[PDB]
């Protein structure tokens, strides 16, 4: 029945600041140590704070020490993780963990939480740019036709490419998005359709962008070599 | 701190406390060097090595003694053997009987051969090192040498061909010096036959006691504790003897750990309530009084204060002389009327006039109608309260008269608390499970 | 000061034993301290599973154990199948840096046939030459070993400027795709007769050619 | 010593001890000196004087910081809850248990105000004047004037100007002697809490325990048996502690009062006979084994041996622990066929095999057949004895085996007796009252 | 109940020895530490000897010290003092006292016994000598007429005066020893009868001797003037 | 070195008090000893009267009472009466000497008045003069105050040759008689003229004459 959710999450420019949360339910949250504890997108976990169940002792990791901050409040049943100073190479997911022990010799974190993500870059957002990619020689024929729009240069990855809206989901599939040198993202997901029936059969996809709308719909269709 | 009254139960709560809980014993293994001290002789006319060398051979001596009584004394203190009861009772077996005997099982394992052989030979080198026991228990080990430091190489030269009286007196003082922390040991063991009460200044220097602190396998919270309540450390912490093992002495001592460092913890202190009629002239009272701990989602109950310690904020409980309790049992200091927890009371139809100490506050019965008076400093008789159950604070009153005999109040200052309520007006027997 | 070491992957087949290795140092494990296993499948957080060095919580089938000795520590596996496919990490603690985490391993089940991937290279259109930039599109997926290379080499000059090539990613059926991206100006894109996308599968080649024009 | 084995009921008396049992208790107060040792500094280079003021300062400290905790045990001598306070009063003996509740309540009453100025003036002139309380006690003041007579008048003129290096190292030589006294004082009332277990060369040298039992009103034989017995008299006294008042130390001890020095004692001690059979497999056995004493035609009988000593021929117990008991008792010893006096008897269905150790002989049994043999030096294995209740004097015996478990046999040689007679046969119900 | 016998005094020349013993009854004898008190005729009294319950420690008094000797016996309920190199002045009436105290500072000797007696002085034991004494004028006539015999040299103290074989007690009075300067006693017995019936009426004193017989009876006849 | 000492005799009335002081010294009383009190009738042993100060063992009539204060005690009666004639001592314990007892004080109730005395002189007899010997037979009695002094004068010449004069002692009746006893040789018995005996009671003096032959 033990449940953690962590909150906050988002997309911050380098030197600013952002305050994470974590709120518990389901045990007696002032009588457990917390920690705090982040994952690099594909790399290894590794500590960052802990905190003692009365606000006593704080230990931080050295790699961040004097330029985080960790709280709590047993009346709310949370605690929370000011940062400042924020850099580059501190994007990660964050995860707030309750602690066990054994009482000398033993620690671990039994119930990890979900996990909140934070991005830390210097580009800003920018609606996505959108070409379609026609159908052409070598890409026909054979058994099926391919055919695609290219999204271009849309940073905080937002991505919703349904063709017929949402009812062309036969040959359908997206791959991941590329990062550029800059602070950019981009991606390409083709249909695969056979080649004696290709046209206007409602192929056109959708192409939508949350931050800022961007909402734009391109026609795609065949032409010769 | 916080000091809630409770007018419903005439109770109070004190819900500011820190904790510390020992869980478990560190064991630490010293072995002091006297060296070959009984080898030379001093036989010429009275001198200062003359009176040093013979008081420190009539030490090992004692020694040797006192190991042939630890051993008789031992049987009676891991069973009830001959201990009969009479009169006049030491009352052991209250906290100490289930420490007192884990630590010389402990002894028992090092005292044997072979081991005392791996402690000695493991320190051949260095003066710190951690080694294992037989049954996988892993020990510190500590040796101290400075006596076998001097002995040996720059006191047997001066003592030859038995000629002990020279000028030189910077040697004669300088053995004192030197001999002071042996003879303070053998003196403290021979008077407690082996089981000495706590820790000393001369077992375990400050010196040695922040390297046997920060070398334990601990959080980096519980050794930061630790360091600054170096006082209550030693306090809580005795040393055992093993024996005389050639001319050495050798000896271990115990050192608590603290497996909880943070968690709220609480008092609570009731006085009798009757406000009843002289028909039914009969009360209830809460027999839940004592402390409260928290250590992992479930409530420790200590029925009497004497088993805890307070420096401030920080209480020192243990955790061998506490009743789980189920943790709803808070309830009953928010309300009675909630029946979810039955919430102990007892009765009784000779209600007495009692003054209850609060840690923050005070407590006074008086229902007789004897003088029973609110007293001062600067003034000696401030008023004269009515009836009782009449909580009154250390910040108003300095003094409280009862049957002429009067209670201090403590100094300490902090949020004091009412919570209004009906007092029970009849007897009543909704929750009245125990007596 | 101290570091906790962990091999990087280890590979196995279904039906054998796996052993993996956490190798601590003189102040993380030799000073009597925890060794502790996590699991973290692909896309959740890590959940417990050997704590106490031993000791195993409610709810591990039966087939995990793992033991510590000196400064080092190990984890069994007994009766490998395909949904143990995850992340695992070792855990303890250390005397200056407090909390440390392993390096991390991946553990490979070997229980599928290699797939050739299928590559689909798309060229410019023409209103991306519109605004005055032209990016070729290669696509590769359906492969079982991932680990493939892409070089774009032009006529007879492998060019590498602008190349973006992804990681490999599972795709819902068991499989891997990837992309490549490279831009180019309009004058590059008919300044050569034709371009060209190769793909390296485990000394396996597939290239696809494109023309500016293609046309007769 | 004789002993006389009573084969009617598998028993033994001894019947040749004389004793000395304590009533009351005499006190003692000292006051120590050191003089004005806190204004002088050393600070010119490190030297033996150096290394000696500070620790003299140290001490004084300690010593000073050691009065706030041994007040927190004052309120728990009735009833100790702490491991100090339980491990630290069982090494004084459980007999003693009531008699350090008044030694405490006389601390309190001497070190108000007006008392302790009482003691210092009356001890102007001498170094040894007796006086009187408030409460009519009287008091055997001693003062002891070492370092005060020492720092004060050649030592503030040797350090001046604080330059504290002199080629003169009679003077050092001669500051430890008296600064020995001192900080041994503080090093046992700083450990044991300020109530030390046993006397000890420091708090009263040889010279002054002479001199300050032979002024205690007594007789002139009770006088010249403790003056032989410092030793015992030295482990059954303890030492409370008063206070620091200004620059001097003021404690006191309690020494023991032998009020009874000459009188029969003996020791009996039983074990289990049977001689039953298969069916009715159940029997007697004597609970009244234990210490025997006379004192004003009244025996006391002490249960437990751990509550008597032995020094040769010599008793030595204590008058609080034991239970009185009308002289008729003796009756038993001489026949259980005799109805004038209830004899006490116990019975049991289960007869386990046990060993009894008589201070001359040695009593066996032995009942489901186990090999029991008699045991020797010279000799691997004597005989195999039958049955039980075979009473083995150490003259013909030295050891004896009992499930592969020795028992070794004294060499104390006496008159030795043994008395026939009839053993209950079968269970029979004539005397048994208790249980 | 309790009752102490002692017994063994008698008469002895100086530079000799003497044993005297008491006996005790109706208490354990064996419990109790026991003293020798002494009164000389007439003086006050004096502390003697002391023995504890087992014959450990032993005080003699500083008069006695060297010449004096106490013993105990636990099973015959007895005690003894033998005395050697007696003097004059060793004269008294021999007490045995038990003793008790309270453990410290109060000593006292509750159960006092009865006493003999010892007379030490070189003379020798003589048979009495028997003299008349006539009335005579200024002795006579009045109302009443006195008349008797005298007795002299008799050691040890023993005195019967019998007139009529004990029956004659109306008027007769018997007057105490003296002390003359070496070892010898007088006294002198009347009796006061009326003048006008005066004769051979039975007037012949009866004085018996107990060590040496010497039975002696004299008639006192009135003689003119 | 040190002693008890104590008031030779006390005289009192009936129905008053009688304070009887013993007084100590250093090293008896001053080192905190116990006094106790022995009464002795004047045919009898001694019994206990007080002990440890203020204690009354049954069977004293409680009207004795002690108090001891530094170096000094005293023992009060209350309603002296007759029947208590008797000696008193007070007892102790001393450092050196081992136990002491006091003097001893006898006291005199003054509740009988003075009877003089009856002097009797018996000449000497024919028979005793046959023994070369001459004595004279002089008797005192019925007289309370016992202060009696005999002196033996012949004829104008007062002779202090062989009186043997005895100490006062009482009868059944309440009074005191005494004896004087004197040898002559039977040639100095008829040398002289007259013989006398006299007595003296607090003044008051009773003379009788004897002569060799007193024939007329």
């Amino acid at each position: 029945q033990v449940q953690l959710v962590e909150s906050g999450g988002g997309v911050v420019k380098p030197g600013g600041s952002l305050r994470v949360s974590c709120v518990v339910s389901g045990f007696t949250f002032s009588s457990y140590r917390m920690h705090w504890v982040r994952q690099a997108p594909g790399k290894g976990l590794e500590w960052v704070s802990s905190i003692t169940a009365s606000s006593s002792y704080i230990n931080y990791a050295e790699s961040v020490k004097g330029r985080f901050t960790i709280s709590r409040d047993n009346a709310k049943n949370s605690l929370y993780l000011q940062m400042n100073s924020l850099r580059a190479e501190d994007t990660a997911v964050y995860y707030c963990a309750r602690d066990e022990n054994t009482g000398i010799s033993h620690y671990w974190f039994d119930p990890w939480g979900q996990g909140t993500l934070v991005t830390v870059s210097s580009a800003s957002t920018k609606g996505p740019s959108v070409f379609p990619l026609a159908p052409s020689s070598k890409s026909t024929s054979g058994g099926t036709a391919a055919l695609g729009c290219l999204v271009k240069d849309y940073f905080p990855e937002p991505v919703t490419v349904s063709w017929n809206s949402g009812a062309l989901t036969s040959g359908v599939h997206t791959f991941p998005a590329v990062l550029q040198s800059s602070g950019l993202y981009s991606l390409s997901s083709v249909v695969t359709v056979p080649s004696s029936s290709l046209g206007t059969q409602t192929y056109i996809c959708n192409v939508n962008h949350k931050p800022s709308n961007t909402k734009v719909d391109k026609k795609v269709e065949p032409k010769s070599c | 701190l916080k000091e809630s009254y409770l007018e419903e139960s005439c109770s109070t709560i004190t819900e500011g406390y820190l904790s510390v809980l020992r869980t478990g014993w560190y064991t630490n293994v010293f072995t002091l060097e006297v060296g070959d001290v009984e080898n030379l002789t001093c036989a010429d006319g009275p001198s200062l090595i003359k009176t040093e060398l013979d008081l420190t051979k009539s030490a090992l001596r004692e020694l040797r003694t006192v190991s042939a009584d630890q051993l008789a004394r031992e049987e009676q203190i891991e069973n009830p053997r001959r201990r009969r009861f009479v009169l006049g009772a030491i009352a052991l077996g209250v906290c100490t009987a289930a420490a007192v005997t884990a630590g010389v099982a402990i002894a028992k394992t090092i005292r044997l051969e072979s081991e005392v052989t791996a402690i000695k030979n493991a320190l051949k080198k260095t003066n710190e090192a951690v080694s294992t026991l037989g049954n996988g228990v892993r020990v510190l080990a500590t040796a101290v040498r400075e006596l076998k430091d001097f002995v040996s190489k720059n006191l047997t030269r001066a003592i030859n061909k038995n000629k002990c009286d020279i000028p030189d007196l910077k040697m004669a003082v300088s053995f004192s010096q030197f001999n002071r922390r042996f003879l303070n040991v053998v003196r403290q063991f021979s008077d407690n036959a082996g089981i000495t009460p706590a820790i000393s200044l001369d077992l375990m220097t400050d010196a040695e006691l922040a390297r046997a602190v920060s070398n334990m396998p601990t959080s980096a919270g519980q050794i930061k504790l630790m360091l600054e309540n170096r006082a209550m450390v030693r306090r809580k912490g005795f040393g055992i003897l093993i024996g005389v093992y050639g001319s050495s002495v050798i000896y271990m001592v115990q050192l608590p750990i603290f497996g909880v460092i943070d968690t709220p913890c609480w008092i609570v202190k009731a006085a009798p309530s009757c406000s009843e009629k002289k028909g039914n002239y009969a009360c209830l009272l809460r027999e839940d009084q004592g402390w409260y701990c928290q250590n992992a989602g479930s409530t420790v109950y200590y029925p009497n204060e004497k088993d805890c310690e307070t420096r401030g904020d920080h209480v020192f409980c243990d955790t061998a002389c506490g009743i789980n309790v189920a943790e709803q049992s808070k309830e009953c200091n928010i309300n009675i009327s909630t029946t979810n927890y039955p919430c102990k009371v007892s009765t009784g139809r000779h209600p007495i006039s009692m003054v209850a100490l609060s840690p923050l506050g005070a407590l006074v019965a008086c229902y007789k109608g004897v003088s029973c008076s609110i007293g001062s400093n600067r003034v000696g008789i401030i008023k004269q309260l009515n009836k009782g159950c009449s909580y009154i604070t250390n910040q108003d009153a300095d003094t409280v008269t009862i049957d002429n005999t009067v209670y201090q109040l403590s100094k300490v200052e902090g949020e004091q608390h009412v919570i209004k309520g009906r007092p029970v007006s009849s007897s009543f027997d909704p929750v009245k499970f125990p007596e | 000061q101290a570091v906790v070491t962990q091999p990087p992957s280890v590979s196995g087949a279904p039906g054998q034993r796996v052993i993996i290795s956490c190798t601590g140092s003189g102040s993380n494990l030799g000073a009597d301290y925890g060794v502790h296993w996590y699991q973290q499948l692909p896309g959740t957080a890590p959940k417990l599973l050997i704590y106490g060095d031993r000791n195993r919580p409610s709810g591990v089938p039966d087939r995990f154990s793992g033991s510590k000795s000196g400064t080092s520590a190990s984890l069994a596996i007994t009766g490998l199948q395909a949904e143990d496919e995850a992340d695992y990490y070792c855990q303890s603690y250390d005397r200056s840096l407090n909390w440390v985490f392993g390096g991390g391993t991946k553990l490979t089940v070997l229980g599928q046939p290699k797939a050739a991937p299928s590559v689909t290279l798309f060229p410019p259109s023409s209103e991306e030459l519109q605004a005055n930039k032209a990016t070729l599109v290669c696509l590769i997926s359906d492969f079982y070993p991932g680990a493939v290379t892409v070089a774009w080499k032009a006529d007879s000059s492998p060019v590498n400027a602008g190349v973006e090539t992804t990681k490999p990613s599972k795709q819902s059926n068991n499989k891997y795709a990837a992309s490549s991206y490279l831009s180019l100006t309009p004058e590059q894109w008919k300044s050569h007769k034709s371009y060209s996308c190769q793909v390296t599968h485990e000394g396996s080649t597939v290239e696809k050619t494109v023309a500016p024009a293609e046309c007769s």
